RNA sequence: CCGAGCCUGGUGAUAGCUGGUUGUCCAAGAUAGAAUCUUAGUUCAACUUUAAAUUUGCCCACAGAACCCAAAAUCCCCUUGUAAAUUUAACUGUUAGUCCAAAGAGGAACAGCUCUUUGGACACUAGGAAAAAACCUUGUAGAGAGAGUAAAAAAUUUAACA
């Protein structure tokens, strides 16, 4: 399993609606999906980078191709923050 | 780390970390060619080498806190 | 030569550096002749070699034809089905014994260009770099000569 | 002349890195160089050359 | 070629590059010898 | 043409500048010379060459030590151009015999007869 | 245009090369090594005659060492073993 | 690079040719024994041994040439003495 | 193993280039007074022996 | 990181649309800064094969300014391909007839010889005023600086930098001047 | 297809002249001149090569080597630093050479000219000077996704006058 990661291993939809559903259960604010770097919205190759916010704070950003996919993708790094699957983890110990 | 990197002058103590690794495979590389060619002299020449070479596999790190 | 050949990353087998270390040469097979001159060597060291490696490795299973060949071989299965087979024709006890380790020693893969000396799986702590990782941002994210 | 090459700051003159050979230039150089030293080359002169 | 010639001998790379070092260097105060005293 | 170079001996009488640039007391001179190949043994005549082989010099950036005699310092002028000079020094005194092997070379020159391979 | 006359490097005109303060540093560089050793060489530690006849004996008896070892060929031991070892060439099981 | 600032320093110009970088072990076993030497560091040390053994010869040559120079300034003394005296 | 660690954690490389600055800073600082004043923190050397 | 791999690769290997005003600047420094930010050198994931370059965008080419009388002697020379056909022109007067042609060449030589050059050479923006269309003002990113400095004017210099400058000697009253 | 026919045979004529000369791998190794109806060649010498016997071989320290008509240097040379040198048996191959630096001769104090001497290089790998034989760094041979260095990038702008 090492490599699989989470996400790749366990398929999802809304991921949106499975952090609100979360994090309203773990009792704080619903956060709001704001662009918080842009480049080529016009090009061909758009570039999003959506940070998600809740009560003037940031719990992830996500990179996308649209703002969809950007909120998306940082909707599933907040999920994986939260559930402690992150890239960064600590090793299994053997 | 993520949040933080120690690093020595020129390297670290032994007591501070510990670097554990696997050996997993022996092998001999793969055929490497080595032709020596010069211009109208007859000089050709080729030898065949296959060094050999090892794989290890980082198991674990962990560090101490002594500091 | 490298663009003729093939290549591959490096790579292990079902992870096996992690766990239980497991030698993935599987079984062997040799193919000797009681009679040539070439088969000598490896007469010798079936004879007494072989004994004591088969009680040093008990994973591996040996097998022996023993029957008329010009040519001795032996036949190396691996875990991945992956076979490999190798002259033994005239070849000296100390060279097969050798030889039969680094068949021991090595992985169930053929030998080919390995294009890079290492593999990280997660290769990135700190996050991956990015082109906007060191450049600071914008009161209310304003693009340059932007009004509003 | 005389106080040029009296006061001249440079520490290295061909004076001393021919009389030494320090750099084996003895090979370019000739022995007629040796006292038509940095002057002289043909048949011209240098006097600015010290 | 002969070392005697009308034009000038182009001269080896070494010999130019010892004769690029060696030359008068003035001996110049810090301070130009007219403002100041 | 050219020719073996004679050298001026009056070249090797160091003033008291240089003596107290280098740091080598004219008394108490030292006893041998660690000596380093820095140029190009080509381009060279067969006797600077031949020279060098016999002072052990063929191959390059490896220390090699020598007396200071004249019967030496000969063979060095004559090759001087090609080769990093340096006086050897000492603190521990000459290496015991139990310490023959744990001695370092350092860039200064030393020899130092310890090596504990361990900061202060 | 611009050409130079024969070949670029030999002749009565051949192409100028200059100076750069890259070779002329790395030259007066060497000029000071070559003073450093020409100050080392100077004062000498032993005079010729306290220096006269005291490696003598190591010269000579390493070169008669040289001697038995120039003397010292002649062809190497012929042995049964290795004349029968031969025989083993038709070994084969009863 | 930084050759000419490490050998002012005291430490070799390239950081591979000596000092702890190059002469510790790399590798021993995780149950703490010491591994075996390296070929580079064996040969290392031979040559410096040798250099060593040389470097003590040399030098006890020259001491015994300046010795016996000293003692046939003695013999040379003495039998002067012994010329006028006869 | 610079490039790699430019690469993949830019914050190590960003630490890492602080401290060369800081070296260079020091070095100015001991190009004004050579000696006379306390070495710098880090241009400070550890002797091995 | 804990990002999913195509976007990580798109948000690492994406384009990037840079911005520098050229007003009293020299042709040479900020060609050669664009350049090496077209093939893309500035980026730690620099490689040929990959075409990782960025669009660059230049402002107010027409108000450059050279070093020297470059502006007279320089002269950009050209064969058109007939007999004849070899023209010579200043600096100024290419600049007259098209101001944006000598930032162009600059950086078309700066660049390598590759086939990539033309492609980044259209990857590469000019406009000689301050005037830019919509979408190619709208889809940017940053604005770098400078490489040289504006010296600035009498008219410019304020009074209190004047005052504060202490004036160095004393005329003599019976002068015209 | 006649300065003397064509066919066969001698005849596989001869050819100091051109050309060509077949498997793998290691090593050592380009060299003064003399004679020759000889200078497009060859014999000897010298160099190189192999296998042996033997011992001095190379660097070189004071002294020493012409009057005639003021040179860099040279010969000899114990010590010393090094390990090669000589001799003995056997051949072969090279014996049509280019540039640079220096001392010179001829020529025009021209030649990428020709002719001698001392040295280097090239005809062996690599880096550099733009590509480059001869210029400068640099040799003893491999794998490397390690590092330190060598030679190594041209600077110039010019004229008033009582
Ligand atoms: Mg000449
Ligand atoms: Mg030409
Ligand atoms: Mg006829
Ligand atoms: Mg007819
Ligand atoms: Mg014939
Ligand atoms: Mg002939
Ligand atoms: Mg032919
Ligand atoms: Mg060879
Ligand atoms: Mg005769
Ligand atoms: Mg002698
Ligand atoms: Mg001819
Ligand atoms: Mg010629
Ligand atoms: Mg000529
Ligand atoms: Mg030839
Ligand atoms: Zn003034």
């Amino acid at each position: 399993m090492t490599g699989k990661e989470l996400f790749e291993m366990w398929k999802i939809i809304n991921p949106m609606g499975l952090l609100v559903e979360e994090l309203k259960k773990r009792n704080v604010s619903a956060p709001e999906s704001r662009l918080t770097r842009q480049s080529g919205g016009t090009t061909a190759l758009p570039l999003y980078f959506v940070g998600l916010y809740c009560d003037k704070k940031l719990i992830a950003e996500g990179p996308g191709e649209t703002v969809l996919v950007a909120e998306e993708e940082a909707a599933r790094v907040a999920l994986r923050k939260l559930y402690g699957f992150t890239e960064n983890r600590r090793p299994w110990n053997y | 780390a993520d949040n933080f990197t120690l690093l020595g002058k020129p390297l670290l103590g032994k007591d501070l970390v510990r670097v554990e690794a696997t050996v997993i495979e022996k092998t001999e590389s793969w055929p490497r060619i080595i032709m020596r060619f010069r211009k109208r002299k007859n000089f050709k020449k080729k030898r065949i080498v296959t060094t050999p070479q090892t794989v290890l596999r980082i198991n674990s790190i962990e560090i101490a806190p002594c500091l | 030569t490298a663009r003729g050949t093939p290549s591959r990353f490096l790579a292990s087998v079902l992870h096996n550096g992690l766990g239980r270390y497991v030698q993935q040469l599987q079984r062997l097979s040799f193919s000797v002749s009681r009679d040539g001159a070439s088969s000598r060597g490896a007469r010798e060291f079936v004879e007494r070699e072989v004994i004591d490696f088969a009680r040093r490795n008990p994973g591996v299973v040996i097998y022996v034809n023993s029957r008329p060949c010009c040519v001795p071989r032996v036949v190396a299965e691996y875990l991945n089905g992956a076979v490999r087979e190798e002259s033994i024709h005239c070849k000296s006890v100390e060279e097969i014994s050798t030889l039969v380790q680094k068949l021991a020693d090595q992985s169930g893969l053929d030998v080919i260009r390995i294009r890079k000396p290492f593999h990280t799986d997660n290769p990135s702590i700190q996050g991956q770099w990015h082109p906007f990782t060191n450049k600071p941002t914008t009161f209310r994210g304003l693009r340059p000569r932007e009004v509003q | 002349q005389e106080e040029r090459e009296r006061n001249n700051q440079n520490p290295w003159t061909f004076e001393r890195i021919a009389t030494a050979n320090m750099l084996g230039i003895r090979k370019v150089l000739s022995p007629y160089d040796l006292t038509h030293k940095g002057k002289y080359w043909g048949k011209f002169y240098m006097p600015k050359r010290v | 070629s002969k070392a005697v010639t009308r034009h000038r001998r182009v001269m080896h790379f070494q010999r130019q590059k010892l004769m690029a070092v060696t030359e008068y260097i003035p001996p110049k105060p810090a301070i130009h010898p007219s403002c100041l005293p | 043409k050219f020719t073996r170079s004679r050298i001026p001996e009056k070249v090797f009488q160091a003033s008291p500048e240089d003596h107290e640039k280098y740091g080598g007391d004219p008394q108490n001179p030292h006893k041998l010379h660690i000596v380093t190949r820095i140029k190009s043994t080509r381009r060279r005549p067969y006797w600077e060459k031949d020279i060098i082989k016999m002072l052990g010099l063929e191959k390059a950036h490896t220390p090699q030590v020598h007396k200071n005699i004249p019967s030496v310092n000969a063979k060095l002028k004559v090759v001087k151009h090609l080769i990093r000079i340096k006086p050897l020094k000492l603190p521990q005194g000459l290496p015991a015999e139990e310490n023959m092997s744990n001695t370092c070379l350092k860039s200064t020159g030393e020899l130092v007869v310890q090596w504990h391979l361990k900061p202060v | 245009r611009g050409r130079i006359p024969g070949r670029q490097w030999i002749g009565k005109h051949r192409r100028p090369r200059f100076v750069s303060l890259r070779a002329k540093q790395n030259m007066i560089r060497r000029l000071e090594i070559e003073a450093e050793n020409h100050y080392w060489l100077s004062m000498p530690y032993m005079t010729r005659e306290q220096e006269r006849g005291h490696a003598a004996v190591r010269r000579r008896e390493a070169f008669e060492a040289i001697k038995a070892a120039a003397t010292s060929k002649f062809p190497p031991h012929r042995f049964i073993a290795d004349q029968l070892d031969h025989l083993n060439v038709t070994k084969k099981w009863s | 690079a930084g050759g000419q600032w490490r050998l002012q320093q005291g430490l070799a110009a390239n950081p591979s040719g000596y000092g702890p970088l190059t002469e510790l072990p790399d590798w021993s076993y995780a149950d703490g024994r010491p591994a075996p030497p390296m070929k580079g560091q064996l040969r290392r040390k031979a040559e410096r041994e040798t250099f060593a053994r040389r470097v003590v010869l040399l030098s006890q040559e020259m001491d015994a040439g300046l010795q016996a120079w000293q003692l046939r300034q003695q013999k040379l003394q003495e039998e002067q003495r012994k010329q006028e005296n006869a | 193993v610079l490039a790699d660690l430019a690469i993949y954690e830019p914050k190590t490389f960003k630490s890492l280039a602080a401290l060369a600055s800081r070296r260079r800073h020091e070095g100015f600082a001991a190009a004004l007074g050579d000696g006379k004043e306390p070495e710098g923190i880090f241009s400070r050397v550890v002797q091995y022996h | 990181s804990s990002f999913s791999r195509a976007p990580q690769q798109w948000a690492t290997f994406a384009r990037i649309w840079y911005l520098l005003d050229g007003k009293m600047q020299p042709p040479g420094k900020l060609a050669a800064m664009a350049s090496i930010r077209l093939q893309g050198l500035h980026k730690p994931v620099y490689h040929a094969l990959s075409d990782c370059g960025d669009h660059v965008v230049i402002m107010n080419t027409r108000h450059i300014a050279f070093s020297g009388n470059k502006w007279e002697q320089k002269v950009y020379s050209s064969h058109t391909g007939y007999p004849g056909g070899f023209r010579q022109v200043t600096a100024a007067q290419l600049h007259l007839r098209d101001p944006v042609a000598i930032v162009k060449l600059a950086i078309y030589g700066m660049l390598p010889k590759n086939l990539h050059r033309r492609t980044m050479m259209e990857r590469l923006h000019l406009f000689p005023d301050e005037y830019i269309p919509e979408d190619i003002l709208k889809n940017l990113v940053e604005e770098l600086p400078q490489p040289r400095k504006i010296p600035k004017r009498l008219d410019e210099y304020t009074q209190e930098e004047i005052d504060a400058f202490p004036r160095l000697w004393t005329p003599p009253e019976d002068y015209r001047l």
